[PDB]
RNA sequence: CUUAAUUGCGAUAACGAACGAGACCUUAACCUACUAAAUAGUGGUGCUAGCAUUUGCUGGUUAUCCACUUCUUAGAGGGACUAUCGGUUUCAAGCCGAUGGAAGUUUGAGGCAAUAACAGGUCUGUGAUGCCCUUAGACGUUCUGGGCCGCACGCGCGCUACACUGACGGAGCCAGCGAGUCUAACCUUGGCCGAGAGGUCUUGGUAAUCUUGUGAAACUCCGUCGUGCUGGGGAUAGAGCAUUGUAAUUAUUGCUCUUCAACGAGGAAUUCCUAGUAAGCGCAAGUCAUCAGCUUGCGUUGAUUACGUCCCUGCCCUUUGUACACA
């Protein structure tokens, strides 16, 4: 079969400061 | 002592802290994104790229 | 608008501030014993052929 | 507004004695040589298509190209 | 000589064969032609004002004969282009419905499609006929 | 650049030091030479583990080398 | 004797063998192309090569993907890697060997899979290299 | 669905590590697999905690009535010996003393926090061989991060261990580096 | 000149280009004569394009920026200022467009009036400037090979819109005129009134 | 089309109805230049009052516009529906209406003197120069004046 | 010297080492190969629909048969090593070409990440929180209503543009990335009412099956309006119909008609950028009861130019000075 990745991209930080730095986790079925 | 709050933000709270801030409600987890890295890897949630 | 040329032979080195200008040693076809470098605002290397407007009067590293 | 409403059989010569000795014109050249607008004419160049001393050359849209009989 | 009208591409088939229905007397037209506009994203209306339906029956032939039933929604999806929001951007608007309703009740009103069973409207015998009745035709006329 | 690690090089040398004789002097023919004397944990170390070998053996008509 | 032909999203499924004679594009044959501009890009399969005797071929091609000028390149490619695959197993050598010599010597994209794929983009950015404006 | 579900495997699997370093921590835990330090005390009193909760399992959790090479059991080994009370200079070197001739490669203990109230100290305590990083430290580490709530300041633990890679027990069987061969 | 076709509508007014006089996909190509020294080599023309989309690995590297048509070069030079840059296929329309035009006026055949038309085209000795910061002191070097194509093939379009804003001419029905201009080497031209002007700056500097 | 010929037939630019209506420009563009009609209400318009649209108002006549110059006066008669008018529900007498010549703000600004003329905060706004429907007046619409 | 790099050649009072870089890991490509299927895609048959009609054109056949692994997808693996041969090396380390070519900037793009820092941001994420402040006319929690959006004004990320490579209009019709409903209302085909917004009616779909070929847009083929601020432009502004929601007023949002403001390519400045890149285009997902001119991604279309230097702005290694060590 076709796996699709489960994509969550949030941003790194709890608060709002920073660089403006995603990052997206993944989960891969089968 | 209560009226109409069915929808919304005020409706879903956080599953750790009741937080309505940071909802995120993609795949029927409901929890906010300050909360959720912490606990991340353990659903098998990892980072490959 | 006047008439004359030369052309390439082998790449040595940039100049500029900037290191933009390019100046290399080419020569010119007829009469083979002729050859100064040269500066060149375009892209060049070994093997191109040279246009200028004027007959000899080279330049050098341009400051 | 400024020049051409859709009249002119003032100086309609120019119809036909217009193609050669500069071998081309086309759509917009009719608003060129100090004659028109271009909404009157837009549609006047095929007069002479059907009949007359020029030459096909194209079938765009958004464009023109033609030069006298040879 | 073995035509088919998936045998001749875009407007050749459709914006000269256009000619037969509107050629086919029953106005059929519901009253709003010339006073519509197709889609919810334009500004104005369509432009050959006492027809430009004339010849919108026939992309609906068109993309039916070819493969399967199509249906409402399929063909709201194609004529709605880049809407100006405004001052806002682009979308991809959704064509009209409606007209694309009696599209096929004033379509069968000549007989060419019929309905289909998974839902949708499939090229009809008679639909077949005349799509390579009017392709087999244009051709013996200009290379 | 194009410019190879020391854990290919040290490798390398480390081959040669006692196996002078075996080898091949190029690329293809030699490379599941490499899958071969060493617990590489990488299909694409070996790969380059031999774009280095290369020239070990391809100058070995024009010198001896280091070490 | 089946090939693909891929420039991008665009796969052409490029059915060839000795079939019926049709140049068919998903749908309708030669027919139906509609660049009308570039229609002239799948004109180089086969013309520098032998012109016809065509009337078994299986040029079927469905390009499914891509866009409009992504699946031109994907057919002359299918054609391509088709039509030059038919003298593979099936019919002499010398010839396959002495017209994909014909295509070389002028190759755009035929039996080459084309490396080139786009780029993801990166935040932070208008679209994967560009940023945002820099805000002093 | 199929997504929202085997996220509901681990969402499920996650906030029972919430319920676990707060109530069997005391008792010794080491993690969900039920790995543990001590293991009586998760029992109980021959039934106590056992089953205090297997019927609280239910009673919250929608179902019916019968149905020391880690570090997150190394980073709390012994948090409790710094809030019972030890020097925080000698004790965090007994358990990378301790970890490492267990044929481990490589140990690093930190304690961040307010020893004396200023810009708060961050001492760090390491022994060893610490491979990181790259993809092998995924393999090769374990590490555990606990906050340690003593009465003024709280301060905080991150353990580091990591598996000797030659007597690896599962994977790759040494480093990715590695090279030899006979004389 | 092989009168043929298979099981397939061929009008046969196609499989004529290129097993005759092989030409253009419609101009005669090999009459293509270089008016200049400047810029052999780095105008390509011969081999030919049939149509000036080849979506080559031309850009890969350093210098094979120019083997490609300069026909194919001058297509991407014109389809830019970001309202149309991507978008090939409205520029490469409009090449095999006015093409025809360039067969017109005594007839000359266009590509071959194109190397005409880069007689005068690009600079033969713009002025580089020197570090310095101050009067802008640029001494002058002649021009390199490839910036008498390339910003000659950029010198062609540096101006050439602002004849068509906010006015009637169409882009397409421009060039041959600032072709044979160029070609002839004129006095309204852009490509040889800019050159000229990237030399008012000329035999000053030495 | 072609040649038309003609001499003085057209009267360019007529006055439709206390509009400067010039002649060179279609007809159905050339109301554009009206008041209360724009691009689609010459489109109707001009075309159930059955005068082919390929041509220009200066050429016409005085005629082929007096039907036009009804069509819409009262559009409720002869084939226009009930939007494609300004003023529907009007809102006071019910009778749809259409607000044409120099007179739209003459009725856009009837009511936008008669909320301005109860206290309804939604005229208040283009009263004092602000953008009143619920806009960022902070950023923008600054100067305006 | 050289490399993206304390990357290496070399030189050497160093020698041999470990961390960091690298190796490692994910992904986008190619395999005509083994391993493969009405959930994928293609021929083909008991046969069925239509043009020409000595057998092809184009299909149709959701519990009608037969085939295939080329496409797809992806299990196990293969393959790129700068391989080979030139150009320049010095002795090399190597850098600029060329052919092979699926693949030449580390093959492309990323994930990880040393020793140390800094009163940097978050108590407005945490049942993380020391200590204080507070704890019954409460700063706790709630109910009602308003406010965060309020405009002589400056600024930052932006969207729609100034129009003839454009706009309007048929129409050809091309993706890929992706999400979706049991104590329930999520993804909506397909009907049918509608001017559209939307209504209504079923229906398939817990999902390679249905929505979905998400029949996207730029696009584009055929027409149209001939350069005013004109329709370019859609801002402000009036009137009417809907959709969410106890609740849309200070327009949530949409569709229709009238309105039609600058703006006529933007000063001093300033950003981003080297290949399937820039840029244009629209699409999903997060947000979401609702609402994009936002975000994270995505593919369609695809250039110019350099494949270089310190001139500016910055950073790293040496040498040097110091009365600094709070540096
Ligand atoms: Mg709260
Ligand atoms: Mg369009
Ligand atoms: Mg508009
Ligand atoms: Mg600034
Ligand atoms: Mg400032
Ligand atoms: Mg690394
Ligand atoms: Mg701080
Ligand atoms: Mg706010
Ligand atoms: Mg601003
Ligand atoms: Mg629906
Ligand atoms: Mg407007
Ligand atoms: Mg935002
Ligand atoms: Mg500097
Ligand atoms: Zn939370």
């Amino acid at each position: 079969l076709p796996t699709k990745v489960l994509k969550i991209s949030t941003r790194k930080t709890p608060n709002g400061e920073g660089s403006k730095t995603w990052e997206t986790y993944e989960m891969r079925i089968h | 002592f209560s009226h109409p709050r069915r929808y919304g933000k005020g409706s879903r709270q956080c599953r750790v802290c009741s937080s309505h801030t940071g909802l995120i409600r993609k795949y029927g987890l409901n929890i906010c994104r300050q909360c959720f890295r912490e606990k991340a890897n353990d659903i098998g949630f990892n980072k490959f790229r | 608008t006047p008439v004359t040329l030369a052309k390439v032979i082998k790449v040595l080195g940039r100049t500029g501030s900037r290191g933009g200008v390019t100046q290399v040693r080419v020569e010119f076809l007829e009469d083979t014993s002729r050859t100064i470098v040269r500066n060149v605002k375009g892209p060049v290397r070994e093997n191109d052929i040279l246009v200028l407007m004027e007959s000899e009067r080279e330049a050098r590293r341009l400051r | 507004a400024q020049h051409a409403v859709i009249l002119d059989q003032e100086k309609y010569d120019r119809i036909l004695k217009e193609v050669p000795t500069y071998r081309y014109v086309s759509v917009s050249v009719l608003v060129d040589r100090l004659k028109i607008g271009g909404s009157l004419a837009r549609i006047a160049l095929r007069h002479l298509e059907k009949e007359g001393i020029i030459k096909p050359i194209s079938k765009h849209s958004k464009q023109a190209i033609y030069t006298r009989a040879t | 000589p073995g035509v088919s009208v998936r045998d001749v591409a875009a407007q050749d088939f459709i914006n000269a064969y256009a000619s037969f229905l509107q050629r086919q007397g029953k106005l059929e037209v519901p009253g709003y032609v010339d006073i519509v506009k197709t889609s919810s994203g334009n500004e104005m209306p369509p432009q050959d004002a006492e027809g430009w339906f004339y010849k919108r029956a026939a992309s609906v032939a068109r993309h039916i004969y070819m493969r399967k039933q199509v249906g409402v929604g399929k063909l709201n999806k194609l004529y709605g282009g880049a809407k100006s929001r405004g001052v806002r951007p682009y979308k991809h608007i959704d064509a009209s419905g409606s007209i694309n309703r009696k599209v096929l009740q004033a379509l069968e009103k000549i007989g060419i499609v019929e309905i289909s069973p998974k839902g949708g409207r499939r090229i009809s015998e008679n639909g077949q006929r005349d799509l390579d009745r009017i392709a087999a035709q244009t051709l013996e006329e200009d290379e | 650049g194009r410019v190879r690690t020391k854990t290919v090089k040290r490798a390398s040398k480390a081959l040669i030091e006692r196996y002078y004789p075996k080898l091949t002097l190029d690329f293809q023919t030699n490379k599941r030479l490499c899958d071969e004397i060493a617990t590489i944990q990488s299909k694409r170390l070996r790969n380059k583990i031999a774009g280095y070998t290369t020239h070990l053996m391809k100058r070995i008509q024009k010198g001896p080398v280091r070490g | 004797v089946q090939t693909f032909g891929k420039k991008k999203s665009a796969t052409a499924v490029a059915h060839v063998k000795a079939g019926k004679g049709l140049i068919k594009v998903n749908g309708s044959p030669i027919t139906l192309v509609e660049p009308e501009i570039l229609r002239f890009k799948v004109y180089e399969p086969l013309l520098l090569v032998g012109l016809d005797k065509f009337s078994n071929i299986d040029i079927r091609v469905r390009v499914t993907g891509g866009g409009h000028v992504s699946q031109v390149y994907a057919i002359r490619q299918a054609i391509a890697k088709g039509l030059v695959a038919y003298h593979q197993k099936y019919v002499d050598e010398q010839s396959k060997n002495e017209l994909k010599k014909a295509f070389t010597s002028y190759d755009r994209t035929l039996l080459i899979a084309d490396s080139r794929r786009p780029e993801p983009k990166k935040f932070g950015g208008k679209g994967a290299r560009s940023r945002f404006q820099k805000s002093y | 669905s199929k997504k929202r579900k085997l996220v509901a495997d681990g969402v499920f699997y996650a906030e029972l590590n919430e319920f676990f370093t707060r109530e069997l921590a005391e008792e010794g835990y080491s993690g969900v697999e039920i790995r543990a330090t001590r293991t009586q005390d998760v029992l109980g009193e021959n039934g106590r905690r056992i089953n205090e909760l297997t019927l609280l399992v239910q009673k919250r959790f929608k179902y019916a009535p019968g149905t020391g090479l880690s570090a997150v059991a190394q980073a709390e080994s012994m948090k409790f010996k710094l809030l019972n009370g030890l020097a925080i200079r000698r004790a965090a070197y007994g358990v990378v003393r301790y970890v490492m001739e267990s044929g481990a490669k490589g140990c690093e203990v930190v304690v961040s926090g307010k020893l004396r109230a200023a810009r708060a100290k961050a001492m760090k305590f390491a022994d060893g061989f610490l491979i990181h990083s790259g993809q092998p430290v995924n393999d090769f580490i374990d590490t555990a991060t606990r906050h340690v709530l003593m009465r003024q300041g709280v301060l905080g633990i991150k353990v580091k261990i990591m598996r000797d890679p030659a007597k690896s027990r599962t994977g790759p069987k040494a480093l990715p580096d590695a090279v030899t061969i006979i004389e | 000149f092989t009168p043929v076709v298979l099981a397939t509508p061929i009008p046969e007014e196609v499989q004529q280009a290129q097993t005759e006089i092989k030409l253009f996909n419609k101009w005669s190509f090999e009459e293509v004569e270089v008016k200049d020294a400047s810029l052999v080599d780095y105008v390509q023309v011969r081999q030919p394009i049939f149509v000036a989309h080849t979506a080559g690995r031309y850009a890969n590297k350093r210098f094979r920026k120019a083997q490609c048509p300069i026909i194919e070069r001058l297509t991407n030079s014109l389809m830019m200022n970001g309202r149309n840059n991507g978008k090939k296929l409205k520029a490469v329309r409009i090449i095999k467009h006015t093409l025809d035009i360039i067969n017109v006026l005594t007839d000359q055949n266009p590509i071959q009036v194109v190397v005409d038309a880069i007689t005068n085209t690009g600079p033969r000795e713009d002025t580089t400037r020197v570090g310095g910061g101050g009067a802008a002191r640029r001494q002058a070097v002649d021009v390199s090979p490839l910036r008498r194509v390339n910003q000659a093939i950029a010198l062609l379009t540096i101006g050439a819109r602002e004849a068509a804003f906010r006015n009637i001419k169409t882009i397409a029905e421009t060039l041959a005129e600032e072709l044979i201009n160029a070609a002839k080497g004129s006095s309204t031209s852009y490509a040889i009134k800019k050159k000229d002007e990237l030399e008012r700056v000329a035999k000053s500097n030495r | 089309s072609l040649v038309v010929q003609e001499q003085g037939s057209f009267q360019h630019i007529l006055r439709l109805l206390n509009t400067n209506v010039d002649g060179n420009i279609k007809i159905v563009y050339a109301l554009t230049t009206i008041k209360g009609v724009g691009r689609r209400y010459s489109n109707l318009v001009c075309k159930k009052a059955d005068v082919d649209l390929h041509k220009r108002a200066g050429e016409l006549t005085q005629e082929e516009l007096e039907r036009i110059v009804q069509i819409m006066q009262n559009p409720t008669h002869y084939k226009i529906p009930a939007w494609f008018l300004n003023r529907q529900n009007d809102i006071t007498d019910g009778k749809d209406y259409h607000t044409l010549a120099n007179n739209v703000e003459s009725k856009l600004r009837d009511d936008l003197e008669r909320l301005k003329k109860i206290r309804a905060h939604r005229g208040i706004r283009h009263f004092w120069g602000l953008r009143v429907r619920g806009q960022h007046t902070k950023t923008t619409g600054r100067r305006r004046a």
